[PDB]
């Protein structure tokens, strides 16, 4: 209330002594736990565990991937981890032979599960999928354990390494030649409306636009040929009631000046890749546009 | 190092048992109507918006804009609200008739099936619900709304029988019906008014304004789109500006129910599935 | 009878108990003090030693 | 391909064709991907067989 508490500075939220050590020096015992620096205390990382079982689990021993969570409609499993390099069949966009190469690494039964429980209700991906964000730590056991981050950067325990988010070459997609400052990415993914091959195509846009009249405006011009599809299946197949032509989402944002191209090592089975070093997740929901 | 803590007091006698009841919805939301410091119980959830003649849409375009409160403590003749604020994380109680799982993205609802009671007051807590089911319980609802006039044939009593139970997993839970003594509430006349209107309004002037877009036609996507509506259909300018004038203010009109904004994404629900994890998000 | 017969097998968990004898000093252990890392929820803080 | 004003029948050449996927039709191209363009010159037919003894004169 009064002048000196205002007048005071600010009380130093990390050099002022733990609850543990101003539980233990007021009472002045000893125990064989280490107290005097708590980790993860200066953290903004909202982590957040997950356990997925072994099928799943390749290309996740190197940090940073998607952990894009499904849901099927049968009740014993309510959701599964799936992650953006396991997508790459359903994406049309991914070359056949990146398709065959990376066919040929998840062949166990939880990934082609989860193939097969992609492709078969009446709905859409995107009201089958749901976004959560990036791993950074792998337990790896048989039932592994991974542990994604909602909100924040990406870094190891302690700040010493600052994790980075790698996406494959046949996912990325840039706009201007002359990249921005700052640059936000967002996931797309559009439908081209053929019949047999309804499949979908991925995309992982890094653009400086962060507005969202003017991103679905220059993004309405760059799948016109969809769009036409659109109109087409509309036009050729009637009382049928397709919907959400395209989606985007917002996934996070980087710096412009470090995202680079490296390669994936999983079992010798090199892979190029779009690495973002100083990722940030800042999640949007699905929204659609026409 | 105290944090914004809105100071709710009460205005009536309460026995211990009362705390005790009350003590039990720790990590709950609140809605309230201004972003104040000092407040009553008047002013404390819903019960203060429950109307007789409106409903469950006038509820929701008064959720829109509330701020999301928590109750962080409760003691002797106050309660310590806490505002949250987008970035941070909080535990928010599993409330709603609905359970979450890890993952979902969670948002707000009146509470369309049935605590604290007084007598004139009853504290009333607003259903938390998940994304999928929200819309489904939207177009469950607006559907439920259009069936109102025809209500008197027999099939199609079977067919709002049918469309007012809902499916999410092992929930096999209905809604209260919308229409009462078979004419509709004002706010759901509004609610499907507004939708018969734009519908009749783009069913009779796109084609006008296609064949007039027809000659500046720069693109291979409007001669499918008029071809379309051309396929489908087999005065003066003011009328025109007030046509249009209409077709944006019936659009206006409907808003409330044409989406959600995410407001909560959970992180890691408790075991026996009452509380959760969840990030607050605007 | 039909013209097969049946071979059968089954198996029998059985709840028993070990006796484990080792020398003395025969491996090593090696530890470090322990570290408390912080895990920050509202309303229950963990901390994971 | 046989050219009919200028009467230069050309005896034999390759050609690969696929289905066009945003409708149920066929376009021809060359080994490098030229798509073929005498279809549009109203000079020129041609025959087309396949090694599934399928017949294609065009017009």
């Amino acid at each position: 209330m009064d002048a000196r508490a205002v007048a005071k500075r600010p009380r130093d939220p990390a050099d002022e002594d733990n609850e543990l050590v101003t539980a233990l020096k007021a009472k002045r015992e000893v125990n064989t736990i280490s107290v005097r620096y708590l980790y993860h205390a200066d953290h903004q990382a909202l982590t957040a565990r997950f356990f997925v079982p072994e099928g799943l689990v390749e290309f996740e021993a190197q940090p940073g991937a998607l952990l894009i969570r499904m849901e099927t409609g049968c009740d014993s499993p309510r959701h599964l981890y799936i992650s953006l390099y396991l997508l790459g069949i359903r994406a049309s966009n991914v070359s056949a032979s990146t398709r065959c190469l990376l066919e040929s690494v998840y062949t166990a039964s939880a990934a082609r599960a989860a193939l097969q429980w992609l492709d078969l209700g009446p709905h859409l991906l995107h009201r089958r999928l749901e976004t959560l964000g990036c791993v950074k730590t792998v337990s790896l056991g048989i039932t592994s354990l991974l542990t994604c981050v909602m909100r924040g950067y990406l870094y190891n325990t302690l700040k010493t390494e600052v994790f980075a988010l790698m996406i494959p070459k046949d996912m990325y997609l840039t706009w201007e030649e002359t990249r921005g400052r700052l640059q936000y990415v967002y996931l797309i993914i559009v439908y081209d409306y053929d019949g047999p091959e309804t499949r979908p195509g991925i995309y992982v846009l890094t653009s400086s636009i962060a507005h969202w009249q003017t991103l679905v405006d220059v993004a309405r011009g760059k799948f016109a040929r969809e769009r036409c599809s659109f109109v087409n299946r509309r036009i050729t197949r009637p009382r049928q009631i397709p919907l959400c032509t395209g989606v985007i989402q917002k996934l996070g944002w980087c710096l412009a000046d470090d995202i680079h191209t490296s390669f994936l090592v999983h079992k010798e089975l090199k892979l190029s890749v779009v690495r973002l070093d100083n990722f940030s997740v800042e999640l949007g929901d699905f929204r659609e546009f026409v | 190092a105290m944090e914004a803590n809105i100071f709710c007091t009460f205005d009536h006698k309460l026995s211990i048992a009362d705390v005790g009841k009350l003590t039990k919805l720790v990590a709950a939301v609140v809605p309230i109507p201004q972003r104040l410091h000092l407040i009553k119980h008047y002013q404390l959830g819903l019960h203060q918006f429950v109307d007789h003649t409106r409903g469950y849409v006038r509820l929701r375009g008064l959720l829109r804009n509330m701020t999301l409160t928590l109750m962080r403590r409760v003691e002797g003749n106050q309660i310590l609200l806490h505002v949250p604020t987008h970035g941070l994380l909080y535990t928010v109680l599993n409330t709603g008739p609905v359970t979450w799982e890890k993952g979902d993205a969670l948002c707000v609802l009146p509470p369309l099936f049935h605590l604290l009671t007084l007598g004139q007051w009853e504290l009333v807590l607003p259903w938390i619900v998940p994304m999928p089911l929200a819309l489904e319980i939207n177009q469950r609802l607006l559907i439920m709304g259009l069936f109102s006039l025809d209500r008197s044939y027999e099939e199609v009593k079977a067919a709002v029988q049918q469309l007012q139970t809902i499916t999410f997993r092992d929930a096999t839970f209905t809604i209260p019906d919308p229409v009462i003594d078979q004419h509709l509430l004002i706010d759901m006349k509004t609610a499907c008014l507004s939708m018969s209107m734009v519908a009749n309004l783009a069913s009779e002037l796109t084609m006008t304004y296609v064949r007039k877009l027809a000659l500046e036609d720069s693109s291979m996507l409007l001669v499918k789109c008029q071809e379309l509506l051309m396929r489908l259909d087999r005065v003066s300018p003011d009328d025109e500006i007030a046509r249009l004038s209409a077709l944006f203010v019936m659009l206006r009109q409907l808003d409330d129910l044409i989406r959600e904004q995410v407001v909560f994404t959970v992180c890691d629900v408790s075991p026996d599935n009452k509380s959760a994890t969840c990030i607050f998000k605007g | 009878h039909p013209g097969f017969a049946l071979t059968a097998v089954r198996t029998d968990t059985f709840e028993v108990d070990m006796l484990l004898y080792s020398g003395k000093s025969c491996t090593s252990v090696i530890i470090n003090n322990p570290i408390v890392t912080k895990e920050e929820r509202d309303i229950s803080t963990t901390y994971h030693v | 391909v046989v050219r009919c004003v200028r009467a230069q029948v050309d005896l034999g050449v390759e050609v690969r064709a696929a289905r066009c996927p945003r409708t149920g039709l066929w376009i021809v191209r060359d080994r490098r991907g030229r798509l073929r363009r005498w279809l549009s010159q109203p000079e020129v037919c041609v025959l087309y067989v396949t090694p599934d003894l399928d017949f294609y004169w065009v017009l």
